DNA sequence: GCGGCCTCGGCACCGGGATTCTCGA
DNA sequence: TCGAGAATCCCGGTGCCGAGGCCGC
């Protein structure tokens, strides 16, 4: 129960046993209590670096100030080797009742320049909270945004005094087709951006990329099309969608888009990269954008 | 495809189950050699093996060796882990457990 | 469309047929695959899909393994199309289903359960590799062209029936 | 070439019966949780057909490179043989090599057992000192009521940041002053203040 | 090792 | 610096004054292992797992970008993994999460040496639910690569075996059936693992030596770990030894069949194995002591019957011994 | 010609110009 | 109906961290 479920929990992810996630599109997620306004709008069209994040021994929504003067303390200090920590609960950014409540780490440098905005969150992450035993409260996201240099202080920091792990997430194209299709099958009005696809072709001289951008509305009459089962996006809508871009790209440059990778799927719900530089979330869904990012972080955690 | 290849290879595990029992152990036409040809490769593929396999069988007792050397160690630093909480096991046995709220105000 | 012993075999000759959209990382493998000097004569095929051009004097094929990149969607829609080209008494044991480009998992356009249930629901070995690697495909050419003597039957005790019973 | 013409017969009687297989198969014209059992029960059963068939091979081979054998110490000087002699002290090097290794792995298997006979059981007496400290936290939950410890715990915080502050004001007065500190009998008991 | 010499066996 | 110190000239006296005196997160701490062998908690377990998966991905994901120079602090530091375990005893539960995780995409001599002594320290599991996730491709693996990757199986799973009946001799000490059916079913597709190798590689000595000395160690299971599970040879491997061509190990199958009778003796003293196991022994038995022959022609060649045993014996065959007293 | 030093520059995130399209002269 | 104001699509013009060069031991 406090370990072996989570070898039981490994067996049956590496078992791999009939994967395709019939994932229910994101539905419209009407602000859960607090979720400060001008925190959570500041939070959204912000291009935050996925990464991994193991679960924090020994933290608590208590000691945020001991955190953040412990933090502050250390970053100048690597300057050595003008700078203020804010840990801000964000009291909203959580799925279910249970999960551990999203906080905040931000570089605030005089003013309010926010170097960084770190972000760990925790929504619909239970497939984590009921393997991992009390003591540990199980964030699985990280955001950075922040240069590299100071996610990568920031993250030592972390590792030094609460023995959580960073892996860079990186969304593989796969998942990265998932979400440039269950995005595009919202039920959003006034589509901020056009459903952009950065195809990246595998030669090996050049590096050639493609940014099969849709019309955002086009685009979700082509998806209408190859949807049929309302409520639950399969793996077969999502491929019959992708094949739908792959013989409308083909047919006109005759160049096989399936023989190339996802590198970047923009849509008016949430760009989203693959080399981990992944999550801008232009529109409101970020409670369902990520679920699925957490859902993704869970895969490389456990 | 699954259920119809699983019928095909129930089918050819009987065909080839039906054709080894067909098969009588034919040294009728063993060979027209004397097999010295045979023997004397067969020897020395021997020799090949037997000087690979005692430089894997010396590395064996190498790191058996060791490793004995290790876990004597080891064993040795678990029976000293042992006595010693074993030990503070029975001293903290009715030492610190006989440990009064009153008397704790009382050295305050 | 192929069948396993539509010609005649040679003496030596191991007829392994690569299959993958991508060709140079096939004929990567293919060298690989001849540069240790084994004791079994190696006609190495390539191609890209099976309905394979049809050009008599092409040997005993005793072996098809489908590369499939995961990195690219196409390797197996090149795959599972090209997986209705060969004969069912093909898919028992000289099928293998290397899945190059595994393992990097960041750059898979496909889930490798998909290439699991694709090689499961065909009954046939799925290898694993990254061929992009030469230290990865120098030990992967020299898992294909012990699967190529076991199909072949160059070892005088398993067949390419006996083969799949052991890698299931 | 005998070597490679064996290397094709063998060859030849396995492909012949690839050939035989499929052909029987092909002459012939459910239950997928137990069409895998009726596949299981020959890939034991051809298993238990062909390894007596290999066995039966093997042994009507080296009966023949015996008594084929058997006519080689009829033969002449034989150089094979005097490769033997070697190979007699390679077992040597070998049985002699295992001769420790019944022993030292026998040695290193009870030093095993006991190492985990110890490793449990520390693991339960650690257990049980781990309980007792937090039966100690009872004992903890025996201080948290604070009815006179808070108090007494206050003043005494308030009181030791007095004496860690007069403490440290002698470190910095009979030290900065006309001292004359260790060469005197009242401070130096005083002097090199306890924490 | 039995498995650290068996890896330079591969090799040599 | 870092105590760089500069008594150095001092350091001529106070060398002299040595000679004088003289005269007049936590696997790189091995006195702090101790404390984690002994405490099977929650959260610190925990508090490892997470550092060992986050290890062994991050810097296993590093092959991906060298493969040739990460490739020996990878090496060294799961020489390091590998220690620990052998001191703690008990497989790390990211060493299996990693290994189900990393032996699909794995290849033959990647790690090797250090992958193949991860498989030993594997936590029990059912070898229901352990066999298709990893042993489904130690076989993947085991039957496409060399032999020197195939004996560094059997030998990777010989100590496999010692590791899971360490952990199962407790078991009895802590007071089965079920547990038992996994070990036995380890040790029969291990022996459906090496009669298949042994066709692989057309009975090569070298392979059926660590075949055997897995076998070294089923031999020993009621005498050595008070498990009665008594697995007899299956006889592709017996007989193919039995008429093997060395003595080397021909002497080491005699061994194995002496403790053979050693164990089954011993079982049948506390008590299917009797039906069965008995009648194919005796099949071992009266088969080969009526053989008991072309390597002790060998000697024989090299060499009134029991002079040529005493020239036996003396010379280094000692399973027979074991078995000629017994 | 290397050791800890430094300097351009691809990638990328944030700041005004002209097109949409709504409202006043 | 039409003219100025605001917002926002389209791509900069900027910010800022790895790569290449370079000078003691």
């Amino acid at each position: 129960t406090p370990l072996q479920k989570r070898l039981e929990s490994v067996r049956k992810q590496s078992s791999f046993i009939l994967t395709p996630p019939r994932r229910k599109i994101p539905q419209c997620s009407q602000l859960q209590e607090d979720v400060d306004p001008q925190k959570v709008a500041f939070l959204l069209h912000k291009q935050w670096t996925l990464y991994s994040l193991t679960p924090l021994y020994k933290f608590s929504y208590s000691n945020l100030k001991e955190y953040s003067r412990l933090l502050n303390a250390f970053i100048v200090a690597e300057k050595q080797k003008n700078i203020k920590v804010i840990f801000s609960t964000l009291l909203g950014m959580k799925g279910t009742q249970r999960d551990p409540e999203a906080f905040l780490v931000q570089i605030v440098s005089r003013e309010g320049k926010v170097l960084w905005t770190g972000w760990f969150c925790c929504v619909f992450g239970d497939s984590l909270l009921e393997t991992v035993s009390e003591d540990f409260t199980c964030l699985p996201l990280f955001l950075a945004n922040g240069a590299e240099s100071n996610t990568a202080i920031i993250g030592t920091w972390f590792q030094k005094t609460f023995d959580c792990y960073f892996s860079p997430l990186a969304i593989n194209a796969f998942n990265l087709s998932w979400m440039a299709a269950m995005w595009t099958a919202c039920k959003m009005d006034h589509y901020v951006a056009t459903t952009e696809f950065l195809w990246s072709v595998p030669c090996s001289p050049q590096s050639l990329d493609i940014s099969f951008a849709i019309h955002p509305e086009d685009a979700k009459a082509l998806w209408d099309s190859v949807h049929k089962t309302p409520g639950e996006v399969t793996q077969e809508e999502v491929d019959l969608f992708m094949d739908c871009l792959y013989s409308h790209f083909h047919r006109h440059f005759k160049i096989h888009l399936s023989a190339t990778r996802l590198v970047r799927v923009s849509t008016s719900v949430a760009s989203a990269h693959t080399d981990g530089k992944i999550k801008i979330l232009c529109h409101k869904y970020l409670i369902g954008v990520l679920a699925y990012l957490t859902e993704l972080a869970i895969f490389q955690i456990e | 495809a699954q259920l119809s290849l699983l019928i095909m290879q129930v089918k050819c595990l009987t065909a080839e189950l039906s054709q080894w029992q067909k098969k009588t152990p034919e040294t009728i036409p063993l060979t027209e050699d004397v097999l010295i040809t045979l023997g004397k490769e067969e020897f020395q593929k021997l020799r090949q093996d037997l000087e690979m396999v005692l430089s894997t069988k010396e590395s064996k007792n190498e790191k058996l060796k060791e490793d004995l050397e290790r876990e004597q160690r080891w064993l040795d630093e678990q029976q000293q882990i042992m006595e010693s909480l074993n030990v503070l096991h029975s001293e903290l046995k009715n030492k610190v457990e006989t440990f009064s709220e009153s008397r704790i105000f009382n050295e305050l | 469309v192929l069948r396993p012993l539509d010609k005649l075999p040679g003496l030596n000759t191991a007829t392994i047929l690569l299959v993958g959209t991508e060709d140079a990382l096939l004929q990567q493998l293919a060298d690989s695959m001849l540069k240790e000097d084994c004791a079994s004569e190696l006609k190495v095929h390539l191609a890209k899909s099976l309905p394979l051009p049809s050009s008599v004097n092409r040997p005993r094929i005793d072996l098809i393994v489908f590369v499939v990149n995961l990195h690219s969607k196409y390797s197996l829609q090149n795959t599972e199309e090209s997986l209705r080209h060969v004969d069912a008494s093909f898919f028992l044991g000289k099928v293998c289903f290397l899945a190059t480009g595994a393992g990097r998992e960041s750059h898979c356009s496909i889930h490798r359960h998909t290439v699991v249930k694709l090689a499961h629901t065909y009954q046939s070995p799925l290898l694993y590799c990254d061929l992009e690697v030469e230290g990865f495909r120098a030990t992967m050419a020299q898992r294909l062209v012990r699967v190529l003597q076991i199909c072949a039957g160059h070892v005088p005790g398993v067949s390419a029936l006996n083969l799949l019973s052991l890698l299931r | 070439r005998m070597t490679l013409l064996l290397r094709l017969r063998a060859q030849t009687k396995q492909q012949l019966l690839e050939y035989k297989s499929m052909v029987d198969a092909s002459e012939e014209k459910k239950q997928i949780e137990a069409k895998i059992e009726d596949l299981e029960n020959e890939i034991e059963e051809v298993k238990v057909a062909f390894e007596i068939k290999k066995l039966a091979l093997d042994r009507m081979r080296l009966s023949t490179a015996l008594k084929k054998n058997l006519e080689k110490i009829s033969r002449q000087s034989s150089v094979l043989m005097d490769n033997m002699k070697h190979l007699l002290e390679l077992n040597k090097l070998i049985m002699k090599s295992q001769q420790e290794s019944w022993d030292l792995e026998e040695k290193l298997l009870d030093i095993r057992k006991k190492r985990l006979q110890l490793k449990q059981a520390s693991e339960s007496k650690l257990l049980e000192i781990q309980t007792e400290k937090n039966k100690q936290k009872i004992d903890l939950d025996s201080m948290e009521n604070s009815e006179r410890i808070k108090i007494i715990r206050q003043n005494l915080q308030m009181e030791i940041k007095i004496t860690t502050v007069i403490q440290h004001v002698f470190q910095n007065l009979i030290l900065g002053s006309k001292v004359n500190w260790a060469e005197d009998p009242a401070l130096k008991e005083i002097v090199l203040q306890l924490e | 090792g039995v498995l650290a010499h068996l890896e330079r066996l591969e090799t040599q | 610096i870092y105590f760089k110190n500069s008594e150095n000239l001092w350091k001529t006296a106070l060398l002299a004054v040595k000679q004088r005196n003289r005269g007049p997160s936590v696997l790189n701490n091995s006195l702090l292992l101790h404390y984690i062998n002994c405490v099977r908690d929650e959260p610190v377990l925990l508090r490892f797992y997470y550092w060992l998966s986050q290890t062994l991905q991050e810097e296993c994901i590093w092959y991906k970008v060298n493969n040739y120079e990460h490739g020996k602090e990878f090496t060294n530091f799961l020489d390091t993994i590998i220690r620990a375990e052998c001191f703690l005893q008990e497989g790390f539960y990211s060493c299996e999460a990693f290994l189900y995780k990393s032996l699909p995409l794995w290849d033959g001599l990647c790690c090797r040496s250090q992958f193949l002594q991860l498989v030993s320290w594997i936590p029990f599991s059912s070898f229901s639910e352990v066999k298709p996730l990893l042993f489904d491709h130690l076989a993947q693996l085991f039957f496409t690569s060399t032999i020197y990757f195939k004996c560094s199986v059997l030998q990777s799973l010989k100590e496999l075996l010692q590791n899971w009946l360490l952990w199962l001799s407790m078991d009895i000490h802590m007071k089965l059936g079920g547990s038992m059916n996994s070990v036995s079913k380890l040790i029969h597709y291990v022996g459906w693992l090496s009669t298949t190798a042994m066709r692989l590689e057309s009975n090569n000595t070298f392979l059926l030596h660590f075949i055997l000395d897995f076998y070294e160690k089923v031999c020993d299971i009621y005498i050595n770990y008070n498990l009665p599970l008594v697995v007899l040879f299956p006889p592709g491997i017996f007989y193919s030894a039995l008429l093997s061509l060395d003595t080397s190990i021909l002497n080491q199958l005699c061994f194995i069949m002496h403790r053979y009778r050693k164990n089954l003796t011993a079982a049948k003293k506390n008590e299917n194995f009797s039906s069965k196991t008995y009648q194919e022994f005796n099949h071992y038995l009266t088969s080969m002591v009526g053989c008991l022959h072309p390597s002790f022609l060998s000697y024989a060649v090299s060499f009134k019957w029991s002079w040529y045993l005493d020239y036996l014996f003396s010379q280094g065959l000692q399973g027979l011994k074991l078995f000629i007293r017994s």
